RNA sequence: GUAACGGGGCUAAACCAUGCACCGAAGCUGCGGCAGCGACGCUUAUGCGUUGUUGGGUAGGGGAGCGUUCUGUAAGCCUGCGAAGGUGUGCUGUGAGGCAUGCUGGAGGUAUCAGAAGUGCGAAUGCUGACAUAAGUAACGAUAAAGCGGGUGAAAAGCCC
RNA sequence: CCCGGCGAGGGGAGUGAAAAAGAACCUGAAACCGUGUACGUACAAGCAGUGGGAGCACGCUUAGGCGUGUGACUGCGUACC
């Protein structure tokens, strides 16, 4: 998997994208 | 919008109290032939308030 | 042996008239929650309902001392935006002097399902004639 | 354990615990944590309580009616319904005869019984002496053992 | 020497969902929920075998109150009236007297009043 | 007497032929039939020819007089489910539960 | 008539015939033991207590079992602190059969 | 939202002074039971009718035990007239536990006293497998669009014409 | 052999010591999900228990106020790590 999501966590849930591939 | 604890299966039967199915129970003799169909509907040999109609 | 319990099926009640006129409120009230409770008798379980009925009448005739006539308020909340209502005593007694007693009454009174049924035998009455000549009220001198 | 030693998934991040190996104590295929290894189990036994055990033992063989001896105990040829008839005669059931000079002849027709041993008096060990019901000595036998152990 | 602990751990379970019978829910059916209401209940338990002797001399001192104005005096004064007349009958018996026997009560608040004055 | 008929790994859900077997229970065969005949669900087709079977092996096996006939023990049971794999958005595997079912009709007379 | 007495530094109201737990008395299963500290003795006229004694009543009953009650649990918790005992206890009893009242 | 007695209510059911009553704890006492330490009556493989006192407890120290697998005892003892395991019931120990049987099971278990441990799980966003919950809910993947007659068939919106 | 679609699945018959061994196959635990029965529940507020406790159901002994199941009502009681 790999999409990623936030604006700067390792992990979270966000709609944005470069914090984010669990 | 996620739920923080598992429901019971007594709070699940109690939201599928109301999912009960209501049979029928109504179903109409034909005056000809003698057969039994829905009410206001043709016969699965097609008869209709006892005149002949479609076929089959 | 067990300590005795009175039995929920073989309890009897009797009836009684209180005449409520020129008595203060809450020291007629407390008697009143003493002998719905059943804490007369001899016989009185906790978790029973062992108290009498009792008929209050001449509700509109209650006294209270002090200047509390004019100044004893009443609060209830609606639920709603505002709801915060607010009645004087007298206020109370021209608008609906049975909640004066009932009011007294059930907060001397516990709390819970037996406490609602202890004061669902109080039938309170503005007047001085009462409906429950059937029952045959002997008279209670409080 | 075969396996790689790659961590499985990244230390921050996943929804998971954090792991290392799958090799680990913790996960399944790939355990033990404190594995054995092939080691000797043998204590070390005095001299002296080596023998202080064996005269105790051999004193209580002797006080419970348990030691039998006798001037020769031996078979003219190796089979064992000889030595069966013979041990039947003595009353004998479960036994261990011990010779002074080591023996072919009952050592063969000794071989097959489990209930009977046979032993030499140097051949003798703690926990034989005290497992079987009556123990058979040759006066040779009992002379070497108090030699042995005096 | 592999132990198994399946029959042992089994037998530790079973125990606990033997003695959680009854309850509501997981309470009754899942081992985690199961021994935290156990040990809830032998808590509960401990507490109240004091609390049931307080509740007990409660109803005991409401029915003699009680008993003791169908006859005339409070409780004050007449648990004084049988201390001043050397009396040993403790609140579980004269609450029984008070339900049962009226009279044999009636005679021991006559007793409590001669001896109060 | 009771006589029973299986349909053993139907494939529609338990919760989906409850709600059928909950209709023709307590009922007269010849009633629970036209019941079954006139419901709209694809669980009364799978419960109908269990039923039918049910008053066949009544019939030819021991049985007697169709007349008599009640549904007097009809119950769903959950049977050994599939996995299979279902592909989500951003690379996400979600199962699916392909669940089966036990359908067991008792018929009886008395 | 019934009557009160004292054994356990408990008091129990009995009638002629009835079973009383009791306390563990040292008093073998087939003697006969005499209450004589008897604190009322009660009829429609009653005798009871002025000193704390009834001075001619006394009061007999036929041991009859010796035993053990209901196994009760005691269970010590506390949280968050790393501490809990179990314990067992049961309690001795002694079924005595009052066979007469001495007014 | 009454919201500065907990509440009802109170002109005492408020405050001060004098008392006597009474309620009130797991405190003290009464009855029964267990255990730890120091010591007197009878007396030793010392047991106690005894009797002084002590017995909340985290980190931690000390003492005593239960259960599990495997080894000796044991080519012994139980067991197809029913073992291990599973599921109830009863009895019992202060506890870990133990004993006996109903049913299921269908072939192994193991007294006592010693020995050795991969020896006891509820947590580690533990690991593997199974099954829940949300829920019969979202969705069924381009808004280029279908309608009828006949055929086949157990059954046709979708297949063939 | 019968139901069903020359189905799947089942009911008999038969093999067997056993189909409470039918191949989705020794034993068959728990979570989880049902059917039937007894009791409770639609004016009542909260770690769901505990202490008391009526009524009901079912075994009792040949009354004895006790067992088993449910638990109206009531005092106390804000999980574990």
């Amino acid at each position: 998997t790999c999409a990623r999501c936030d604006s700067x966590s390792r992990c979270g849930a966000x709609g944005k994208x470069s914090g984010x591939a669990s | 919008a996620v739920q923080q604890n598992k429901p019971t299966r007594s709070k699940r039967g109690m939201r599928r109290s109301h999912d009960a199915l209501t049979a029928v129970t109504s179903l109409s003799v034909d005056k000809t032939s003698g057969e039994k169909h829905l009410r206001h509907h043709i016969t699965a040999d097609g008869y209709y308030r006892g005149r002949k109609v479609i076929a089959k | 042996m067990k300590t005795f319990t009175a039995k929920p099926e073989t309890v009897k009640r009797d009836w009684y008239v209180v005449d409520a006129t020129g008595k203060t409120l809450g020291r007629l009230a407390t008697e009143l929650a003493r002998r719905l409770r059943g804490k007369h008798k001899a016989e009185y379980t906790p978790h029973v309902d062992t108290g009498d009925y009792i008929i209050v009448l001449n509700a509109d005739k209650v006294a209270v001392t002090g200047n509390k006539r004019t100044d004893k308020v009443y609060y209830h909340h609606t639920g709603h935006i505002g709801g915060i209502k607010q009645a004087t005593f007298e206020e109370m007694i021209a608008r609906r002097p049975e909640r004066v007693i009932e009011i007294a009454v059930k907060g001397m009174l516990p709390k819970g399902p037996l406490g609602r049924a202890m004061f669902r035998k109080l039938k309170v009455y503005a007047g001085n004639e009462h409906n429950h000549a059937a029952q045959q009220p002997q008279v209670l001198d409080i | 354990v075969t396996g790689s030693g790659k961590k499985p998934w990244r230390q921050k991040g996943t929804g998971r615990a954090r792991s290392g190996s799958i090799k680990s104590p913790i996960w399944r295929s790939g355990g033990v944590t404190f594995a054995a290894r092939p080691q000797d189990h043998s204590q070390k036994v005095n001299k002296k309580m080596y023998r202080g055990a064996l005269k105790s033992i051999l004193s209580e063989l002797v006080r419970q009616d348990r030691l039998i001896v006798v001037e020769k105990f031996s078979v003219e040829a190796p089979k064992t319904k000889l030595l069966a008839q013979k041990l039947k005669d003595m009353a004998l059931e479960d036994v261990l005869i011990i010779t002074g000079e080591l023996d072919e002849n009952l050592f063969l027709a000794a071989r097959n019984l489990h209930k009977v041993d046979v032993r030499d008096a140097t051949g003798i060990d703690p926990v034989s002496l005290i497992a079987f019901d009556k123990v058979v000595m040759t006066a040779d036998a009992v002379k070497q053992v108090e030699e042995m152990l005096a | 020497a592999r132990v198994k602990r399946g029959v042992i751990a089994r037998a530790r379970h079973k125990k606990i969902l033997k003695q959680a019978k009854g309850y509501y829910g997981a309470r009754s059916r899942v081992y985690r929920v199961a021994f935290q209401a156990v040990i809830k209940a032998g808590q509960y338990a401990y507490r109240d075998r004091r609390q049931r002797k307080r509740q007990f001399r409660q109803l005991w001192i409401a029915r003699i109150n009680a008993a003791a104005r169908q006859n005339g005096i409070s409780y004050s004064k007449f648990i004084n009236g049988l201390k001043k007349a050397s009396v040993e009958i403790d609140r579980k018996i004269l609450a029984d007297i008070a339900v049962f026997d009226k009279v044999a009560f009636t005679a021991l608040v006559e007793k409590a009043k001669a001896a109060l004055a | 007497m009771e006589t029973i008929a299986k349909h053993r790994h139907a494939r529609s859900s338990a919760q989906k032929v409850r709600l059928v077997a909950d209709l023709i229970r307590g009922k007269k065969v010849s009633q629970a039939l036209d019941i079954l005949t006139y419901t709209n669900k694809k669980a009364a087709v799978l419960v109908k020819k269990v039923l039918e079977s049910a008053i066949a092996n009544a019939e030819h096996n021991d049985g007697a007089d169709i007349d008599d006939l009640k549904v007097t023990k009809i119950f769903v049971d959950e049977g050994p489910s599939m996995k299979r794999i279902m592909p989500r958005a951003k690379g996400r595997a979600d199962r699916i539960l392909k669940r089966t079912s036990h359908i067991t009709v008792v018929v009886s007379d008395r | 008539m019934y009557a009160v007495f004292q054994s356990g530094g408990k008091q129990h109201r009995v009638s002629e015939g009835q079973t009383v737990r009791l306390e563990k008395l040292d008093i073998a299963t087939g003697e006969t033991v005499e209450f004589a500290e008897v604190l009322m003795i009660a009829n429609g006229e009653e005798v009871k207590i002025g000193v704390p004694f009834v001075d001619g009543g006394v009061i007999k009953a036929e041991v009859v079992a010796h035993g053990r009650g209901e196994k009760v649990k005691i269970v010590k918790f506390r949280r968050r602190k790393h501490y809990r005992k179990q314990q067992g206890h049961r309690q001795w009893f002694t079924d005595v059969k009052i066979t007469g009242i001495s007014a």
